[PDB]
């Protein structure tokens, strides 16, 4: 906006603090530049009436929306701290939750509902992705409710997600079953090669994730029981057979080139 | 005078007293927001 | 944190009198014999190696 320069950019001088033109050096402008309330307790008794309840307190009306809002974030901050999830997730679902609100669409739903659909959609999107029993845990609410949330959601805000492997839940599984690193790697690799040869034609990832673990830990010093991975994997003794049954031909094949048998 | 100090040129070269001042600043990717993300790149004066 | 390689006040040098002065702290002399057998005759350099911290052999036992 500099004169005598028609399209001139103006260097902003936060320090010298002007608007500066790198022609000339005249300056356009003389300097630079850089909803509620609460009522609380009283403090004096003045404002006490005769039955007390001192006469002036906060009407918290803030609409309904946001009212719903809140108590959705509430949820969302308590039902992820259980499972311990970094705030990225919380805020990425707080996102979802906000764009699903306002896309009103899915008003017939229980907003819990939607609350843990958007959790488990944030942690599909961030590469570290929950069971739908791990959500359930941590959630009042069924399966069969949040898979048809979850259904809607990528149904209703038109986006794609990315189809669960094996290998995300293999280090959770590992640590929380407190196995070394070297089980690690063995049933990582165990578990992506099964996937691979094809021994398991549509079989669920979180089984044959759990058949890895029960490799793993059926070769070393420390041992696991099926209830133990039933426990950590939510998948049924059954199905941990089932997957051992079905992967136990060409078993040092699946292994890694050393593992310390 | 006046509780001040001479000091010898040739000692503070030689070593007396020198010393460093680490500051460290800190920033994070604070990607909160419907679109407001803030990716670590280089600025170029093109976009930005 | 390491020995300086110059006295401050007069400029003789004391970087390669540090190691030796504590081999003679390691053959049982005391420390003004040892300084003695340095020819650090004036007090700034026997206030050099006398006062002085291995501060870098702290350093050292963390990993690079
Ligand atoms: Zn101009
Ligand atoms: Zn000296």
């Amino acid at each position: 906006t500099c004169p005598n320069h028609p399209d001139a950019i103006l260097v902003e001088d936060y320090r010298a603090g002007d608007m500066i033109c790198p022609e000339c050096g005249l300056v356009v402008g003389d300097r630079v530049i850089d909803l509620s309330t609460m009522i609380g307790k009283g403090t004096g008794a003045a404002s006490f009436d005769e039955f007390g309840n001192s006469k002036y307190q906060n009407r918290r009306t803030m609409s309904s929306s946001d009212r719903a809002m809140m108590n959705a974030f509430k949820e969302i901050t308590t039902m992820a701290d259980r499972i311990n999830l970094p705030r990225n997730i919380v805020d990425r679902t707080n996102n979802l939750f906000k764009q699903v609100y306002e896309q009103k669409s899915l008003k017939g739903r229980a907003n819990d509902a939607i609350a843990s659909a958007c959790l488990y959609i944030a942690c599909r999107q961030e590469g570290v992705p929950r069971t739908f029993k791990e959500i359930c845990a941590v959630s009042r609410i069924s399966k069969k409710e949040i898979g048809r949330c979850f259904k809607l959601i990528l149904k209703a805000l038109e986006t794609s997600v990315d189809l669960i492997t094996t290998g995300d839940f293999m280090s959770r599984f590992c640590s929380n079953l407190c196995l070394p690193k070297q089980v690690q790697m063995a049933a990582t690799h165990i578990a992506r090669k099964a996937v691979e040869l094809d021994l398991v034609p549509g079989r669920s990832p979180i089984s044959v994730a759990a058949a890895a673990i029960y490799m793993a830990s059926q070769a070393s010093a420390e041992k696991r029981t099926q209830k133990e991975i039933g426990d950590i994997a939510g998948v049924a003794d059954v199905t941990i057979r089932q997957s051992y049954r079905l992967i136990y031909p060409r078993a040092p094949d699946l292994f890694p080139t050393d593992f310390k048998f | 005078q006046e509780d001040s100090v001479i000091m010898n040129r040739s000692a503070v070269d030689r070593g007396f007293f020198r010393s460093v001042f680490y500051r460290s600043y800190k920033e994070q990717e604070s990607k909160k927001g419907f679109d407001q993300e803030e990716v670590f790149e280089k600025p170029t004066r093109e976009t930005c | 944190m390491i020995i300086p390689v110059r006295c401050f006040t007069c400029g003789k040098i004391v970087g390669n009198k540090w190691e030796a002065y504590l081999g003679l702290l390691q053959a049982e002399y005391t420390e003004g014999d040892a300084l003695d057998a340095l020819g650090l005759k004036r007090y700034c350099c026997r206030r050099m190696l006398l006062a002085h911290v291995d501060l870098i052999e702290k350093l050292l036992n963390y990993a690079p």
